[PDB]
């Protein structure tokens, strides 16, 4: 469930940092 | 990075450069 949204609508780049650690 | 839909290598293209050298590898579609 990490792309459930970025893969359907949109996402902030800084929010993508959430998938690094 | 802009406001659009992205998936697969695009989800990383987004991360790959934002957290570069920051240890990413969060998914492995192999």
């Amino acid at each position: 469930g990490i792309v459930e949204q970025c893969c359907t609508s949109i996402c902030s780049l800084y929010q993508l940092e959430n998938y690094c650690n | 990075f802009v406001n659009q839909h992205l998936c697969g290598s695009d989800l990383v293209e987004a991360l790959y450069l934002v957290c570069g050298e920051r240890g990413a590898f969060y998914t492995k579609p192999t």
